[PDB]
RNA sequence: AUGGUGAA
RNA sequence: GUUCUUUGUAAAGUGCCUUCGAAGAGUCGAGUUGUUUGGAUGCAGCUCUAAGUGGGUGGUUCCAUCUAAAGCUAA
RNA sequence: GUUUGACCUCAAAUCAGGUAGGAGUACCCGCUGAAUAUCAAUAAGCGGAGGAAAAGAAACCAACCGGGAUUGCCUUAGUAACGCGAGUGAAGCGGCAAAAGCUCAAAUUUGAAAUCUGGUACCUUCGGUGCCCGAGUUGUAAUUUGGAGAGGG
């Protein structure tokens, strides 16, 4: 049951990765690659009035 | 089918004696054939038997009505070390101190803002 | 050697030293070590019938209350 | 091999913990106002730090006793001497701010 | 205490001297 | 008060007044079971300093023990086991001699309504404190254990074994430090 | 376990608990104002900001007036007995206003009440009646 | 080594 | 919130003035013998056995801190 | 009094009202305990409790411009210290979780043992009242537990 399963990670290097994995999203190649459908979106980031 | 407990509740000591009395004997009549009736004068005797006990039963209580110390039997059932573990009115006893520290200074209720 | 034991019947009181290897008898407490943990399981509560452990559970969820329903 | 796999479970019982003193404590902030203390330690001594409680002559000069200041919320501990004019007017500062900030319900 | 020392005085004499005592 | 005056006297234990005391009151107990009911404490200002009290509830008990698990504690343990439907509370040392040690056990009735009803006593009557002496619960079972503060019961503070158990173990988080 | 084994063979049946969601709910029970600004969406720390109040007094660790004006309303929400008030008109009667008089009287001031607590009473006496 | 079993 | 009761020259608290002002002995302690500690402490058989402006714990003339030998108490 | 009473002590009753064994046992407390240093205050054994147990409000920690119940975690720290060899191995301070202080012995209620257990009849029955019985004076209630506290104005 003493064996290791969660693993330490720095802050920074998280931060790194949401960071990273944020700025990915506003590349609609790197998008559709991720297997989405996006191909008919009508803009990359996506913005909408905040009534949603 | 067989007897009705409410019908039971209402009859008398001696009538309910007879009662048990003629279902007994119907079982020993029925017992020499050897039938489903068997089991219905079975489950009749057991309730006039219980009918009987709680006749008896309340009829006790009746007599030891208020007074201290009744008999065991009709006694809380609950658990040995509940009888212990001191009984509401002793673990609330409080020294007239420690009443009189209370009533002098009671705790409060206050907020903090202003 | 053994024989039938009243308080278990396992068959193992002894004829000449009057007593019984596996409970004890007639000894109070019942025979029990914590090497002998399969003996332990053999003899362990729950293993019989619990005519009245089985209900204290229940009764406990109702706070021991007593009395009938009112209908 | 002791493994601290309730170290969330820990936390969510004392957040409940927490909130149910809240419920019972509604009103009151479930903290006894601590005074201000200068450790020992020269290590450690220019740090300062919370108390247990409040001084008797600290509260005396509250302009309240300990008796009643324990019933609104501040801690008492009558072992602490008092050896610092600074701490102790520090103190007397915030007892006042406590004072002055606390409200107290009706008893009637 | 004034009212501590005459008791003490006066348990003093009660008791005598200890065995240990009575060789001074 | 007059407690002060026995206390006094009692200070000078080799007295030849205490002597003759001791003497006399060795041999009337020589004469009676090594367990037996007392009709009242031989010294009443050590038993009140110790919380007995003259009440319907208290009982007194003398046992003898043999000289050379300490002897009080072999004391509370008889009483306790004779007396089980009562709690040992706290003893203290009546008399000695070459052959035999005596002490006196004071015990409470939990059972009795006085005590029950008693708020200073009513404590007692609560299942934890089942066989004080049992568990060196009691004066001389805490004094026994090492229970104090300071350097001189850093390695018995508070339970000798609890601290090797505690050196023993291996905690480990879930994120290791 | 065997235990655990012979009751869930039996048919007695388990005296099943459902307590769980109660753990997170937990109703105020201290104050009717509270209760009703009180909102259990948010947390403690939260609903004691929303209300304007404080859930901590000292430090908190790691990282982080139109209800109390009710709090403020809300704060603005003996005699003598029968024998006693013969008592004292009896006093009065013999010594009107004297009360050093009144303090030596050996047969009507039973009690030696001294001459603060006679004045007292009879100030709290004449303004009760006269 | 600890605790038990039967065996004159 | 709602309703009946209080009372009795009853019980407490605040500031001042005044007169007094108790403290766990076969116990602490030393000796020795068994025992534990990585601590030299503590535990334990027994000879003796302490004082009340007294006693315990720590250092360069002593200065710093408490009042043991009784007990209860949720987190 | 060639007697009759106060107690104290000791026995008995199919006396009335009560409690004790034992079971379970992962955790708790105590005793004991192997395979001069090491496996070790472990394994096994015995006794005693609960949902937690123990401990707990210092004859404490410190030598500082001092902290102020107990308990658990990180840190202190694999350091001080020891057996200086293999090896064992603390504790204050610091941060965190949770915080609550009290009760007797001790000095006269003596202008009123004011205290309490039990029996009896009721009521609003985890108890209250009128009466009786007994315990208590070799001390049951209130007033004080060093933060002092007590008689008075
Ligand atoms: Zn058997």
């Amino acid at each position: 049951t003493w064996r290791k399963w969660n693993v330490k990670v720095n802050h920074n290097e998280k931060r790194y990765a949401t960071a990273s994995a944020i700025a990915a999203t506003a590349v609609a190649s790197l998008v559709l690659a991720r297997g989405h459908r996006v191909e008919k979106i009508p803009e990359i980031p996506l913005v909408v009035s905040t009534d949603l | 089918a067989g007897v009705k407990a409410y019908e039971l509740r209402t009859k008398s000591k001696e009538q309910l004696a007879s009662q048990l009395v003629d279902l007994k004997k119907e079982l020993a009549e029925l017992k020499v054939q050897k039938l489903p009736k068997i089991k219905t004068v079975r489950k009749s005797i057991a309730c006039v038997l219980t009918v009987i006990n709680e006749q008896q039963r309340e009829a006790v209580r009746q007599l030891y009505k208020g007074k201290k110390y009744q008999p065991k039997d009709l006694r809380a059932k609950k658990t040995r070390a509940l009888r212990r573990a001191l009984t509401k009115f002793e673990a609330s006893q409080v020294t007239e101190k420690q009443r009189k520290k209370q009533i002098a200074f009671p705790q409060r209720k206050y907020a903090i803002k202003a | 050697s053994h024989t039938l034991c009243n308080r278990c019947g396992r068959r193992s009181f002894h004829v000449q030293k009057k007593t019984c290897s596996s409970c004890g008898y007639p000894a109070a407490k019942t025979r029990s070590y914590n090497w002998g943990a399969k003996a332990k399981r053999r003899h362990t509560t729950g293993t019989g019938r619990m005519r009245y452990l089985k209900h204290v559970s229940r009764r406990f969820k109702n706070g021991f209350q007593t009395g009938s329903a009112s209908k | 091999v002791k493994v601290h796999f309730d170290q969330a479970g820990k936390k969510v019982s004392r957040r409940n913990a927490r909130a149910t003193r809240a419920a019972k404590i509604a009103p009151r902030p479930l903290d006894l106002l601590r005074p201000v203390v200068r450790a020992p330690t020269v290590k450690y001594n220019r740090k300062v730090r919370a108390g247990r409680g409040f001084t008797l002559a600290e509260v005396k000069a509250a302009g309240l006793t300990a008796a009643y200041a324990r019933t609104i919320g501040i801690a008492v501990d009558h072992r602490r001497q008092n050896r610092n004019q600074e701490i102790f007017d520090a103190n007397v500062q915030r007892l006042k701010e406590y004072q002055s900030k606390i409200i107290v319900f009706p008893r009637n | 205490s004034n009212r501590t020392k005459f008791v003490r005085s006066l348990v003093r004499e009660i008791a005598g001297l200890s065995p240990y005592e009575r060789r001074l | 008060g007059a407690y002060k005056y026995l206390e006094e006297l009692q200070r000078k234990k080799q007295s030849d007044v205490l002597r003759f005391l001791q003497r006399v009151r060795v041999w009337e107990y020589r004469q009676k079971n090594v367990i037996h009911r007392a009709a009242r404490p031989t010294r009443p200002d050590k038993a009140r300093r110790l919380g007995y009290k003259a009440k319907q509830g208290f009982v007194i008990y003398r046992v003898r023990v043999r000289r050379g698990r300490s002897l009080r504690a072999t004391a509370e343990e008889r009483v306790g086991r004779r007396a089980a439907n009562l709690r040992v509370l706290n003893s203290y040392w009546v008399n000695q001699d070459s052959t035999y040690k005596y002490f006196e056990v004071i015990l409470v009735d939990p059972q009795h309504k006085a005590i029950r009803r008693d708020a200073r006593y009513n404590w007692i009557c609560d299942p934890v404190h089942k066989h004080r002496e049992a568990r060196g619960l009691t004066a001389t079972g805490k004094k026994s254990r090492g229970i104090n503060k300071g350097h001189k019961f850093n390695n018995t503070k508070a339970g000798r074994r609890k601290t090797w158990k505690r050196q023993n173990t291996l905690s480990l988080w879930r994120y290791r430090k | 376990s065997v235990r655990k084994r012979k009751m869930n063979r039996s048919s007695v049946g388990k005296a099943t608990r459902r307590n769980k969601d109660k753990q997170r709910k937990i109703n105020i029970q201290s104050n009717p104002i509270i209760a009703a600004n009180w909102d259990y969406s948010l947390t403690m720390a939260q609903n004691y900001k929303k209300l304007g109040l404080r859930a901590k007094l000292q430090t908190p660790a790691g990282g982080k007036e139109t209800e109390v004006v009710k709090k403020l309303e809300e704060l603005a929400s003996r005699s003598q007995s029968e024998r006693e008030e013969e008592w004292l008109e009896k006093l009065y009667k013999k010594h009107g206003d004297d009360y050093k008089k009144m303090f030596f009287d050996k047969k009507l001031n039973i009690y030696q009440q001294s001459e603060g607590d006679l004045k007292r009473r009879l100030l709290r006496w004449k303004k009760r009646n006269g």
